[PDB]
């Protein structure tokens, strides 16, 4: 269809600055057919001349010219490999890299919906699938094609008779070859699902282990596990049985053609009209130019599928995200005055559902606020609106009398900062982690820092200081010391409005409580998020939320 | 059985 | 080792037909350069046209009769290894199911999932595709040898002093390459780890403005593949040259020296071009086994993790053998003291004594943490004992058959979960025969789940994916509570029945509990935060820090003014 052709001319805009590299390439495809396709034209001539006498002026003209052409396709050959695998690599990172751009600024609720192992599929194996069009899907039908094409034109010239017969099973080659690559693909998905339902039976059993043995059911899991590989095995018989059935056509095929040549170029060649060293030639020839049919049908069906899945990635980088238009205004004069006026939110994944039923709540600067509700109230939905991270879908949030989607990006998370609920840790250093987003800083306000989020009492328990190395996820560090790395990332940035966000984290909540009063200066605003209410006092007011309405 | 050589590059 | 990896013993009939099979294909197949020989002789020196004849139908039957036996051989040989990797596959889970409770906690279950699935799947996929491989072309490479001795020795020799001074380069080279192309394939790997951990934390990111940042480092890790790339290109160019220069200077080595012996009178033309024409599959059939090798050399290297994952023993003592007829339900602890073997350092329980007998309910009540639902795990045979001895009718929990107990008990969870099949076979689940219609209604009579169940719009029928989704909190609730119905358990066990029920549910759980004609056959352990079933409760103990502080019924507790005292007023 027109979609192919738009992804035929969209995969070759992507390699238009490799062009010094495909002509140098293409130069070297062209030379090698060439030098390969003369080299049995030679080899019959050197016959004709092995029957008379040796004459410098033929013979050793025919054998320098056999090694010339053997030096020129094989020195060739060996170079047009070696700019084609440098212009796979050079495309790979290419679309490596602008994917992940463009995956990074989609909003919020895109990466809900989506599951995580769909996008590094994307990632990982849907560009090395797109990037083998161009340096090797293209290459394979090029140099074939032309090959196909130089047999069949010196054919012709040795005997027009013969070469006749070999057209005439030409249609049954190319139509076994598409038969089996159609039957072959079926089975190979069909693999692929049957055996992702036997790990599906096995997800239940070794995770949820201590429901199977409360119930005694671990001979009924075997006994679906041994059933779930029984339809494997059927499969994987069935793709076997039909690739050695294939090749027993092939090779019956392959001598029912060499014996008619054989015996009909024998009788041609009796009546004078052929010599053996043009026999020769036109032998050599006839069984090169059936494994080149099948690789041209073979190739032609796997460019199909680098396209498929080059339509995967081409759909997710130009998926539009749904954000607001990006702000300028950076005032130096940031009081913080936030300000909510009936806003009501519901989630875009799952619309109709309100969150949120006209919340209004004013934020003085100088002061403490504390907000207190049940589980599951939407508490930490007041936060996710509060950074700029979703928009409402009525009312508005006030932020110094504007609205906060109209302050610059990097600007208003610099100013109005919060810790998540469940904090995560990258796989950086210690170091690298409290500076967190940070272009420059020094390491004395990181120091400063763990200082007071009481970070810097187990920081000199581990060697090296604050470089040393965090393992993957976090998976390093206790738990709690996990919330005083996270609350000391907060305070490194010189904040304006502070968000903390614990609720179901405790033990620590009075300990920070304890040396400031929730970290208030008397120009930073402070909101605490807790479930009791006699954990506060400190904030000066208190809102309670109960199902998306205050109180 | 037979081998198959993979395609080259 | 291959004297563990003796496996496939009992098919021994079937693999020595398929190696009767290989040799007599073998031997059929190389007629092709046999009677390619005696015709280019035949036109040299003339002759009748019988011997044209008799020469193309001997060539005729071999070639035809050597694709044949190569496909039953095939056949053959694939129906016997889909058995063995079936039957081992399926083997190595019953052992893994077979293993302690403990190996299941601290060890990642994704651990668990790789040396199953595809550890196990593509392990044996590998090697049974590379074992026949290697096993053809040995017997082509041995009886193409056999032929060459036959027909001159003079060429024969020499090909052997030059094959290894030939076989050298192209695979020191060869292993330089492939050194290359795995350090791309690691630093392409390990680069798609740090993006999937960005775009896995998209929230942290985006509050702290660092989608620049996060650009930056993945382009710091391509940046570094691409200084080793332009040398790897290079060494495939380079191996290109010397696989295809060193194979062609073999040619031409062999033709000079019997180009000099067949003119000289010594062997005719004939033989020159038969011995030609073994020389490029004989080469051919080593360069193949000299690729095949390292696949199957690593394969069996991996195949240790399996075997070692099959031989290990378990922990837990095995099942028992009583099966009696009828349990009245009497249970005791006589001063348990329970430690997780993890850590064995610290005792979560000690000093647990107490009777349950049916038709009275015990309820077992405390703060936060303190072993509350551990009571629960070493009832229902999941840990054994450190201390003290357990009692079931008189016998201990590991005396009794494993899953005859399981039938007699039924506990529900914390978080009860639930698997991806039919609700009609997973209020039904783990049953030893399959029962009739009527009791997975009575089941959902008695639970409560009918009012919600009935309303869907397939009803029984309604699949469920994983993880629960299609279903609410209070619904997996009424779920779980029918299956521990079905099969009148004589002790059961209640762990936060009311976590999220506040309906109609409850008051079935009440009327099952304190007047349901049923309850004199019963004895219930109950643990819900919730204290009017507390009150009436036959026994109420309290819990805390992993011993029993206070005892009694209920009326008894309060004029004491214990610790029962303290939420009451609260
Ligand atoms: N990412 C999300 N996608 C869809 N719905 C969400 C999401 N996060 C929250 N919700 C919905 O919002 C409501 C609660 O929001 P939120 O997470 O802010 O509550 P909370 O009370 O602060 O949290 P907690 O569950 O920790 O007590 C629920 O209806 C929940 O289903
Ligand atoms: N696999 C484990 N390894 C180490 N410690 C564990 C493990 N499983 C449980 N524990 C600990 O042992 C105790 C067992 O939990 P417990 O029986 O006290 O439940 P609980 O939190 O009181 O239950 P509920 O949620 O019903 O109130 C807890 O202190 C828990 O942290």
């Amino acid at each position: 269809q027109v979609n192919n052709k738009v992804l035929m001319w969209r995969l070759l805009k992507l390699s238009r600055p490799d062009l010094p590299l495909l002509v140098a390439a293409f130069f070297f495809l062209v030379l090698a057919v060439l030098g390969e396709t003369l080299i049995p034209h030679y080899s019959g001539r050197v016959i004709d001349i092995l029957g008379g006498d040796f004459d410098p002026h033929a013979f050793a003209s025919a054998i320098f010219f056999m090694c010339l052409f053997s030096f020129g396709s094989s020195l060739s050959a060996g170079c047009r490999g070696g700019c084609f695998t440098y212009t796979m690599s050079r495309i790979n990172l290419r679309i490596r890299e602008q994917l992940f751009s463009s995956l990074l600024r989609q909003d919020l609720g895109f990466f809900q919906e989506t599951k995580t192992g769909e996008l590094n599929s994307r990632l990982s194996s849907d560009t090395t699938l797109m990037s083998n069009w161009l340096p090797l899907n293209a290459n394979v039908l090029l140099r074939s094609l032309v090959k196909v094409v130089g047999l069949y034109g010196f054919m012709l010239s040795i005997s027009p008779r013969l070469t006749l017969l070999s057209l005439l099973h030409m249609p049954f080659t190319i139509a076994a070859e598409k038969v089996y690559n159609t039957r072959h693909q079926e089975v190979l998905r069909e693999i692929q699902d049957a055996v992702a339902r036997a790990g599906q039976v096995v997800r239940e059993a070794v995770g949820g282990l201590q429901t199977v043995r409360s119930f005694g059911a671990e001979e009924h899991e075997v006994c679906r596990y041994k059933e779930a590989l029984e339809q494997c095995r059927q499969l994987y018989w069935r793709r076997d049985l039909e690739r050695a059935l294939y090749l027993l056509v092939r090779r019956v095929l392959h001598l029912g053609v060499q014996m008619l040549m054989l015996s009909c170029g024998l009788q041609q060649m009796q009546d004078g009209e052929l010599t053996q060293g043009s026999l020769l030639s036109f032998m050599i020839y006839q069984e090169s130019v059936g494994s080149y049919v099948q690789t041209l049908v073979y190739i032609y069906g796997d460019m199909l599928s680098n396209v498929g899945a080059a339509e995967k990635v081409f759909s997710y980088m130009d998926r539009q995200p749904n954000l607001p238009s990006p702000g300028t205004l950076a005032p130096t004069t940031l009081q913080g005055v936030v300000k909510f006026q009936d806003v009501s939110f519901a989630y875009p994944n799952r619309p109709d559902r309100p969150v949120l039923k006209g919340l209004t709540f004013t934020l003085r600067p100088g002061e403490v606020t504390a907000l207190v509700g049940p589980n599951g109230s939407g508490k930490s939905t007041v936060a996710a609106l509060l950074q700029n991270l979703y928009q409402p879908t009525g009312g508005q949030v006030l932020l110094d009398e504007k609205p906060i989607s109209q302050y610059e990006h990097c600007y208003l998370h610099s100013q109005v900062v919060s810790v998540g609920q469940e904090p995560v840790l990258f796989s950086g250093s210690v170091r690298n982690n409290i500076a967190y987003g940070l272009q420059s800083c020094e390491d004395d306000k990181v120091m400063a820092a763990a200082q007071a989020a009481h970070a810097d009492d187990f920081i000199q328990e581990m060697e090296h200081g604050i470089y040393t190395d965090v393992g993957e996820k976090g998976s390093q560090l206790a738990a709690g010391q996990k919330q005083r790395l996270a609350i000391a990332r907060a305070l490194v940035r010189d904040p304006r409005v502070l968000i903390l966000d614990e609720a179901t984290s405790a033990l620590d909540v009075q300990c920070e409580q304890a040396l400031q009063d929730w970290n208030s200066r008397g120009d930073r605003t402070v909101l605490v998020i807790a479930h009791r209410l006699q954990t506060v006092q400190r904030a000066h007011q208190i809102l309670v939320l109960q199902e998306g309405k205050l109180q | 059985r037979r081998y198959q050589k993979s395609t080259e590059l | 080792v291959r004297r563990l990896l003796g496996c496939l013993g009992s098919e021994t009939r079937r693999l020595s037909l398929f190696l009767v099979l290989v040799v007599l294909s073998s031997l059929g197949e190389m007629a092709i350069p046999f009677f390619t020989g005696r015709l280019t002789d035949w036109i040299l020196q003339d002759g009748s046209a019988d011997t044209f004849t008799r020469n193309l139908t001997l060539m005729s039957i071999l070639t035809i009769a050597s694709a044949v036996l190569e496909f039953v051989g095939d056949g053959i040989y694939n129906n016997t290894m889909g058995h063995v990797h079936s039957h081992l596959q399926g083997e190595v889970f019953g052992a893994v199911l077979r293993q302690e409770t403990e190996f299941f906690q601290q060890n990642q279950t994704g651990n668990i999932m790789s040396r199953v699935t595809e550890d196990t799947s593509t392990l044996s996929d590998s090697l049974s595709e590379n074992l026949s491989l290697f096993l053809w072309y040995l017997v082509r490479g041995l009886c193409l040898l056999g032929i060459m001795l036959w027909g001159s020795v003079s060429l024969t020799m020499v090909t052997l002093i030059t094959l290894p001074l030939l076989f050298l380069l192209p695979k020191k080279v060869g292993k330089w390459y492939q050194l290359l192309e795995v350090q791309v394939r690691e630093s392409l790997a390990k680069s798609s780890q740090v993006a999937i951990e960005a775009l896995s934390a998209m929230p942290t990111v985006r509050s702290f403005a660092n989608e620049e940042g996060e650009a930056q480092k993945f382009r710091e890790k391509l940046q570094e593949i691409k200084t080793l790339n332009q040398k790897e290109a290079v060494a495939y160019a380079v191996n290109s040259w010397t696989t295809s220069i060193s194979g062609m200077l073999l040619k031409v080595g062999i033709l000079y020296i019997g180009g000099q012996l067949v003119t000289s009178g010594a062997v005719s033309s004939g033989n020159l071009v038969t011995f030609v024409l073994y020389q490029m599959q004989f080469t051919q059939a080593v360069e193949v086994l000299l690729s095949i090798y390292p696949r199957v050399q690593k394969a069996v290297g991996s195949s240790e993790k399996i075997f070692e994952y099959l031989d290990r023993t378990p922990r837990c003592p095995p099942s028992g053998l009583l099966t009696p007829l009828h349990l009245e339900g009497l249970v005791q602890f006589q001063d348990v003291s329970f430690a997780y073997p993890n850590r064995p350092d610290v005792l979560v329980l000690q000093g647990l004594t107490f009777t349950l007998r049916p038709g009275e309910v015990t309820a077992l009540v405390g703060p936060n943490g303190s072993g509350k639902s551990t009571v629960a795990a070493l009832l229902q045979n999941l840990y054994q004992p450190t201390g003290g001895q357990l009692l079931l009718d008189g016998k201990p929990l590991p005396q009794y058959e494993h899953r005859y107990l399981h039938r007699q008990v039924a506990a529900v969870g914390q978080e009860p979960q639930v698997f991806g099949r039919s609700l009609q076979e997973n209020i039904a689940y783990g049953l030893t025969q399959k029962p009739t219609m009527e009791e997975i209604t009575a089941a959902a009579v008695k639970s409560g789940a009918h009012s919600f169940i009935s309303g869907l719009p397939q009803g029984y029928d309604t699949e469920v994916d994983e993880a629960g989704s299609q279903l609410s909190g209070g619904q997996r609730q009424a779920v779980a509570l029918a299956r521990a119905l079905i099969r009148k358990p004589c002790v059961l066990i209640l762990d936060d029945a009311t976590s999220a029920l506040d309906a109609n549910s409850q008051l079935q759980v009440e009327q099952l509990l304190y007047e349901s004609p049923e309850r004199y056959s019963r004895s219930v352990l109950l643990i819900t935060q919730h204290l009017s079933l507390v009150e009436q409760a036959d026994h109420i103990l309290f819990l805390e820090g992993g011993a029993i502080r206070e005892g009694g019924t209920h009326q008894q507790l309060m004029e004491k003014k214990g610790c029962y005292w303290a939420m009451v007023q609260a």
